[PDB]
């Protein structure tokens, strides 16, 4: 399985990359790692636009 | 600056011949050297012009004089020898303005003092750290050149004058002479590595009642700190060095495990000083564990940045001591074990066998009696290695270490002559457990065991003689024998229920309780000194009384009977050695009591267990 | 535990140049929004109904490859249901269309002039991008050259 979570992991990215969404790599790895757990990713739309907005508060 | 090529010169070849890390390291080439102009410092009558005329002609050639550009009344004479531009002015200028253009001389002259250290003391030559100094004080002389053109667009409205000139040049003093300081004491004398960085924890002290000047100070110093911090971000993670720039304070050495890596006095910045010793012995822990076949990592790591007067970058580095020096040590206790190695030790040193020696001493007997070089060495491994196999002693796996091993001394091998007096072992270690014990444990050992031989030794003599008499109705010999018996059974119940076993019981407890190498190193130098100095050796005589017991012991059951010659084994002239042999053994024990006695315990205690010939006479 | 990898988030998406009181705010914002939507069709369509709108804006090979990968993908359901959520705010020759020079046996049609026109256009947007860099990087740099000194720089300020 181990062959084929790296494969569904790069085939995952190019479909998050053409979808125009925030995500790079490394928030790719963070957020597929959360939606494992169980949440509704629904839930998980709202709380990135926050952060990316109060990182801006900041600069 | 003339001096710059023989600093290079003097800096490569230094560099080079410490550590072959790196060598031939880039020259710059030598049309930066020769031009004046990559280096970012290199007419009509002002006397009868109107005044307005003439500080308005003044401000122009000072807003050149500033950057490395001639004036239009005033030239820049060349340098000298001397650092800091001066300027040579038209004659005829007026009294008023001339005082005022040496209060905005100042800044030019707090500009010549920076860009010779940018525009030259970056090199390979000059370390790694002179690079990143260049780094960012080429930010603040990009800002000065920013300065000067946006005062320049305003010049050529009509819209600047020497007051205005003057009201800017505040904020361009206040700041560049803190820079045209710094400069000219990092660059004067070497400053390399952690002394540069001990001069800027003592110039960014310099500055905390200013507050304008400390940013700027920390700016630059958390510049300088990033190379030093990347070879940090090494060496406490892993072994690995390679730095050809010795810019740090542990230095690779090209030749094991202490002969390697070694402190610097002049490479450790000020505000590690207190923490220097730490650094090192964490560092080399990972690089000899890899010696020893095993990881090197510290997957305990973070990113290092630096803070005038606070501490969270120095946290780091203790949570890597907390990692290094504990693996290390869970490395050897259950890997290439410690523990059954001390035990393999314990077996024969401390003479754990009494049944082994018994097996050997029957065997060997006859050998023992006879000198040294006449003696037979193949004959006596077999021996014992038959002696060992009958015994109890076979299930440690470190038995095939022992090896015959001659010292014909009488002690005179301190911290011709028989062959019990020349008989030791010689251990092989591991190069693992090498690191800790080494040549001098080996040695106390050994001297320990020849202390403790000379008391197995003289048993064998009382028995022999004790059962070949029994003849069964005499008891001339037989008074002398039981006094010398008596003391030396009881100077082996001292000194192994006392001196030796409890005590290693308690060091087998105690090494479970370290954290670091140098823990173990404290507890087992701790054990193996003082046990040793416990018995009897030490005095300048080396405790003489002892050993002459000991000889009048064994001249009166061997030397002097042969178990009575084989006379049915006369006169009683056996029985009058008899009795000076006693007089003389009175003595010596009477010496040695006395003497532990006034010494500032536990076997005068028990041999005299009930007033037990205590008083014959007593000293003062 | 899960809220320890929003932490981990908060530090993806801010770096670190303080910077140490911001990251428990930043964690506090992404605590707080969580919940609102708490309190109060299949996947694979969505994704052909945005499709649809880059076909509708041209662009072809683009919308056949966005299809190509979740046939295969359904040949990790609920990762590509945050990405049509987080669409559309992020960061975003060949010779075989107009060129008939080479082919095997090249397709008749007669001639083209409608798509290569389109085919200049297509370096067109190139050459229209690549001088808004440079008007961009002496706008930044006119905005120095011209100000009242040292109102772009803290120099003043010491």
């Amino acid at each position: 399985n181990l062959n084929a979570v790296r494969e569904t992991m790069d085939v995952l990215l190019e479909i998050s990359r053409i979808l125009n969404t925030g995500l790079d790599m490394e928030t790719l790895s963070i957020c597929v790692r959360l939606c494992e757990q169980g949440i509704n990713p629904e839930a998980l739309s709202s709380v990135i636009k926050e952060l990316r907005k109060a990182t801006e508060a900041l600069k | 600056l003339q001096q710059s090529l023989e600093l290079k010169r003097k800096m490569l070849r230094d560099k080079q011949n410490k550590k072959n890390s790196g060598q031939h390291l880039p020259i710059f080439p030598a049309w930066v050297y020769e031009r004046p102009a990559l280096i970012g410092d290199f007419a009509l009558p002002i006397g009868t012009l109107p005044l307005a005329s003439q500080e308005s002609a003044v401000v122009e050639d000072l807003l050149y004089v500033l950057v490395g550009v001639d004036g239009r009344y005033v030239s820049a004479q060349p340098l000298a020898g001397r650092q800091s531009r001066t300027f040579l002015v038209d004659p005829n200028l007026d009294l008023s303005i001339r005082e005022l253009v040496h209060r905005i001389l100042p800044v030019a002259a707090s500009y010549s003092a920076v860009t010779r250290f940018i525009e030259e003391k970056s090199s390979f030559e000059y370390g790694q750290v002179n690079h990143a100094l260049a780094a960012a004080m080429r930010t603040l002389v990009k800002e000065h050149l920013i300065l000067v053109s946006q005062l320049e667009q305003l010049h050529r409205q009509g819209l600047l004058s020497l007051q205005k000139l003057w009201f800017y040049i505040q904020p361009a003093m206040r700041t560049m002479d803190i820079l045209a300081s710094l400069a000219t004491s990092v660059d004067k004398g070497e400053c390399l590595g952690g002394s540069t960085l001990s001069l800027l924890h003592d110039r960014s002290f310099s500055y905390t009642g200013d507050s304008q000047a400390q940013e700027l100070c920390l700016y630059l110093t958390k510049a300088a700190s990033a190379p030093y911090f990347e070879v940090l971000e090494k060496w406490i993670y892993r072994g690995i060095i390679h730095d050809p720039y010795s810019e740090f304070m542990v230095e690779e050495h090209e030749l094991y495990w202490d002969q390697r890596y070694t402190i610097v006095q002049q490479q450790i910045p000020s505000f590690l000083q207190k923490m220097a010793d730490k650094i090192l012995s964490t560092g080399k822990y990972l690089n000899v564990v890899r010696e020893c076949g095993h990881d090197v990592t510290c997957p305990v790591a973070k990113e290092i940045i630096y803070t005038l007067k606070e501490r969270a970058y120095v946290e780091q580095i203790e949570k890597a001591f907390n990692y290094a020096s504990k693996v290390l040590l869970d490395f050897l206790m259950e890997e290439k074990e410690l523990v059954a190695h001390l035990r393999s030790i314990k077996r024969y040193f401390l003479m754990d066998q009494g049944d082994f020696f018994v097996h050997f001493m029957d065997l060997a007997e006859e050998e023992l009696r006879k000198p040294v070089e006449d003696i037979t060495p193949p004959r006596l491994e077999a021996l014992l290695e038959l002696a060992l196999r009958m015994s109890t002693a076979n299930t440690d796996p470190f038995k095939d270490d022992l090896k015959i091993d001659l010292m014909p001394h009488d002690l005179i091998t301190q911290l011709a002559l028989s062959g019990l007096e020349a008989f030791s072992f010689d251990y092989i270690v591991k190069w693992p457990l090498s690191l800790i014990i080494n040549r001098k444990a080996l040695t106390r050992y050994q001297m320990l065991f020849r202390h403790m031989f000379y008391c197995k030794h003289v048993e064998r003599q009382l028995c022999s003689v004790w059962i070949s008499n029994k003849a069964q109705w005499f008891a001339g010999a037989f008074t002398l024998r039981q006094r010398m018996l008596n003391f030396v059974q009881n100077i082996q119940y001292y000194m192994m229920f006392e001196v030796m076993e409890p005590t290693w019981h308690i060091l087998e407890k105690n090494l479970k309780s370290a954290s670091n190498i140098d823990d173990v190193l404290g507890h087992h130098t701790g054990f193996l000194d003082t046990c040793l100095k416990d018995c009897m050796l030490t005095n300048p005589e080396l405790l003489k009384v002892f050993s002459k017991l000991m000889s009048v012991c064994v001249m009166f059951t061997n030397c002097m009977q042969k178990f009575t010659q084989s006379m049915k084994l006369l006169v009683s002239g056996f029985e009058a050695t008899i009795n000076k042999f006693d007089k003389n053994f009175s003595a010596h024990l009477l010496d040695l009591l006395a003497r532990l006695s006034i010494y500032s315990a536990s076997v005068i205690s028990r041999l005299d267990f009930n007033g037990f010939y205590t008083e014959r006479l007593e000293r003062l | 535990s899960i809220t320890q990898l929003f932490d981990d988030l908060c530090e993806a998406l801010l770096p670190a140049a303080n910077r140490k009181r911001a990251k428990r705010s930043l964690k506090k914002v992404a605590y707080n929004a969580l919940f609102t939507n708490l309190f109060q069709l299949p996947a694979r369509n969505k994704i052909l109904m945005l499709s649809f709108d880059l076909r509708v804006g041209g662009l072809g090979p683009k919308a056949d490859r966005l299809e190509e990968l979740v046939e295969e993908l359904e040949a990790v359901g609920s990762v590509l249901d945050l990405l049509v959520q987080l669409a559309g705010s992020g960061p975003p020759r060949d010779y075989f269309l107009n060129n008939k020079h080479v082919g095997r046996n090249v397709p008749y049609s007669g001639y083209d002039c409608d798509d290569l026109s389109v085919f200049e256009m297509d370096v067109q947007s190139l050459i229209s991008r690549e001088e808004c860099l440079c008007h961009s990087m002496i706008q930044e740099t006119l905005q120095v050259m011209e100000a009242a000194p040292g109102t772009g720089l803290p120099t003043v300020g010491l």
